[PDB]
RNA sequence: GUGGGAGAGGGUGGUGGAAUUCCCGGAGUAGCGGUGAAAUGCGCAGAUACCGGGAGGAACGCCGAUGGCGAAGGCAGCCACCUGGUCCACCCGUGACGCUGAGGCGCGAAAGCGUGGGGAGCAAACCGGAUUAGAUACCCGGGUAGUCCACGCCCUAAACGAUGCGCGCUAGGUCUCUGGGUCUCCUGGGGGCCGAAGCUAACGCGUUAAGCGCGCCGCCUGGGGAGUACGGCCGCAAGGC
């Protein structure tokens, strides 16, 4: 019972999830879903709809506190994204502005042999 | 067919009420090529359509059509090793020839005792919404859209 | 092809080698924090191989930022 | 010699930002992770995602390229100090002082060895989870050596242009790097592509020769046995010659 009304909603997605994280303007967290908080368990969780549900049922929560202004940041290329996007683009909330944080290194660490070469 | 496009037959009009739906119908009622059985049984059916309810057995037929058809379906596909089951949408022509076809096939499993008592009885039923055509239909639609994650595999 | 525009034709008279120089130097880095190519710039080997150097020493200093968040994605 | 140019050439000290991991605080809830699908694993002692702070190890995104440097191996954030090679103009000086080079000596990717530090991420071995007919694997979760540092060893390689070094001669066209100049263009060094003559078994090479010539070194002599055995020299060992 806090009243934000105006905040930021985190999207991480990767190719085998996608989680939205939606916090007031200083970047603390209020609420928060993602493929698993849905009944997806498998690798479905990696999926558009996926992605779609769980941006829905964490604008949805964010309702509950009465926010109406999001700011949206991604980070992680994967599938859902655009598609989370999308989802909160027409949530009910305001998108004030859409902001691509994907975290590159500037060759700091070895990846796995998975991601190599 | 590889090549061309498979162009549709045009089928002639019903020789009574002058509707192709009707010839489209008594031709999926037809068996070992007995045209005059199809249409007799069907004809007795839409006197059976009168006397039971007051409307022009026409209206009953097309609207109980309308109920059956489909506007989703789960077709197949090849992925990854797997095989998935992926929604579409229903070609307006593949709507028409998968609601007639399940009315007569939901008819035949009927226990009305002769056969267009059983077209009479699931035509009015589909029309008001019943029936196990009806049921064919939301059991695909339900079938799609069950699988809604995989509605990108789209093709 | 970069065929919006070349930076050193929008460009007069300047100095390659002035590390403090943010903004005419603002004005070859990216949307986000990121060194034009020479498609942009326009600039030569020679001059594109010194304003690297250049602005890596603005970067230390302060004056340009080595990374940006990109806008309205 | 003089005067200018270009460069990830080398050593030492210093230093900057991104990311990973960990620790602390804040907020917050039922999962995260991962795959073809899974499982192990992690999470109610509150994880994942999110903000703030902090520690540490490693590596330097864009620039960056068909680019540059180096004898080779190899060299990439930035600043400074020390230091090597090279290129051009000027025709100034020495007066054949040249070339090659058995042995020698020095260098020499990775992995590996000794001592001592360090250890974030990655990861032989190894421990699990899967898959398979089996799976001492490919895939997933972990993880030791190692990868990093100083010092000392080791001396190998598809150490490759699979092409020893030097010098002269032999059509051009074009792209590029870096000089000089009467700066449409002329002229020098380097890197590319196509091609004259020519050569080659062919593939292809062709002023960056695999063409035409001279000088000197190294090397080959059918396949297997075999880079083995023996001897010797080297090495802490692995092993090398
Ligand atoms: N060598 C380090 C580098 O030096 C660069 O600059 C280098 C070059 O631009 C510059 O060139 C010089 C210059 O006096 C002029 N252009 C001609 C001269 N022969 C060159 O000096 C050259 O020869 C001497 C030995 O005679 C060497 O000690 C020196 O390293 C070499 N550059 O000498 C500098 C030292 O080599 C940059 N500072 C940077 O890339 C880096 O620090
Ligand atoms: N530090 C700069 C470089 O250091 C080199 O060697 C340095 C490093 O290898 C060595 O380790 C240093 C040291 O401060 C201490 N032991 C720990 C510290 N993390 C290291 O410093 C560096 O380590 C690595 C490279 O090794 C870098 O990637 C990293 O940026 C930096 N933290 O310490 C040496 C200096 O004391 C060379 N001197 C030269 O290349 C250059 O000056
Ligand atoms: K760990
Ligand atoms: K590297
Ligand atoms: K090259
Ligand atoms: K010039
Ligand atoms: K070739
Ligand atoms: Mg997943
Ligand atoms: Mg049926
Ligand atoms: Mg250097
Ligand atoms: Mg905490
Ligand atoms: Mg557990
Ligand atoms: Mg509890
Ligand atoms: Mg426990
Ligand atoms: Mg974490
Ligand atoms: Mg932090
Ligand atoms: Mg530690
Ligand atoms: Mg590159
Ligand atoms: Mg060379
Ligand atoms: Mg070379
Ligand atoms: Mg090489
Ligand atoms: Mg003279
Ligand atoms: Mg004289
Ligand atoms: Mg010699
Ligand atoms: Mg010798
Ligand atoms: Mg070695
Ligand atoms: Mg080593
Ligand atoms: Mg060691
Ligand atoms: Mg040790
Ligand atoms: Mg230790
Ligand atoms: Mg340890
Ligand atoms: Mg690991
Ligand atoms: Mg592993
Ligand atoms: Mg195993
Ligand atoms: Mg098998
Ligand atoms: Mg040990
Ligand atoms: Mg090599
Ligand atoms: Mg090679
Ligand atoms: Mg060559
Ligand atoms: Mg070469
Ligand atoms: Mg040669
Ligand atoms: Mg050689
Ligand atoms: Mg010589
Ligand atoms: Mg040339
Ligand atoms: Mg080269
Ligand atoms: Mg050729
Ligand atoms: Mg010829
Ligand atoms: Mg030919
Ligand atoms: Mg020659
Ligand atoms: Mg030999
Ligand atoms: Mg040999
Ligand atoms: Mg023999
Ligand atoms: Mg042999
Ligand atoms: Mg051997
Ligand atoms: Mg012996
Ligand atoms: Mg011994
Ligand atoms: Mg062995
Ligand atoms: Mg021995």
């Amino acid at each position: 019972k806090r009243q934000v009304a105006s905040g930021r909603a985190y999207i991480h997605a990767s190719y085998n999830n996608t989680i939205v994280t939606i916090t007031d303007p200083d970047g603390n967290p209020i609420t928060w879903s993602s493929g698993g908080v849905i009944g997806y368990k498998g690798s479905r969780k990696g999926t558009p709809y996926a992605a779609q549900l769980a941006a829905l049922d964490a604008a949805k929560k964010a309702m509950a506190y009465g926010m109406q202004s999001v700011d949206v940041i991604v980070r992680g290329t994967g599938a859902g994204r655009e598609q989370a996007i999308r989802a909160l683009q027409a949530s009910g909330l305001q998108v004030k502005s859409i902001v691509d944080d994907t975290p590159v290194p500037h060759n700091g660490c070895r990846p796995k042999k998975k991601f190599r070469k | 067919a590889r090549r061309r496009r498979a162009e549709v037959r045009q089928l002639q009009p019903d020789l009574v009420y002058g509707d192709v739906l009707v010839t489209a119908f008594i031709n999926k009622i037809m068996r070992d090529g007995k045209k005059n059985l199809a249409a007799r049984i069907f004809y007795d059916a839409c006197k059976i359509i009168q006397e039971k309810t007051g409307q022009e057995p026409l209206k009953v037929f097309k609207q109980a059509v309308e109920n059956v058809k489909p506007r989703m379906e789960v077709r197949s596909r090849r992925v990854g090793g797997a095989n998935y089951q992926v929604p579409m949408e229903v070609s307006p022509r593949r709507q028409q020839s998968l609601a007639l076809r399940w009315l007569v096939q939901a008819a035949n499993q009927r226990p009305e005792r002769r056969a267009a008592v059983r077209i009479a009885h699931e035509l009015m039923d589909a029309a008001e919404g019943k029936g196990g055509a009806v049921k064919k239909k939301e059991d695909v639609e339900r079938m799609a859209e069950a699988n809604r994650a995989y509605a990108h595999y789209r093709w | 092809p970069s065929r919006k525009a070349k930076v050193k034709a929008t460009l007069g008279e300047f100095d390659l080698r002035d590390y403090r120089n943010v903004e005419v130097l603002k004005r070859f880095l990216s949307e986000t924090g990121k060194i034009l190519p020479r498609r942009r710039t326009g600039l030569s080997a020679k001059e594109q191989r010194i304003l690297a150097k250049t602005i890596k020493r603005a970067r230390i200093l302060g004056l340009l930022p080595f990374t940006e968040k990109l806008v309205r994605k």
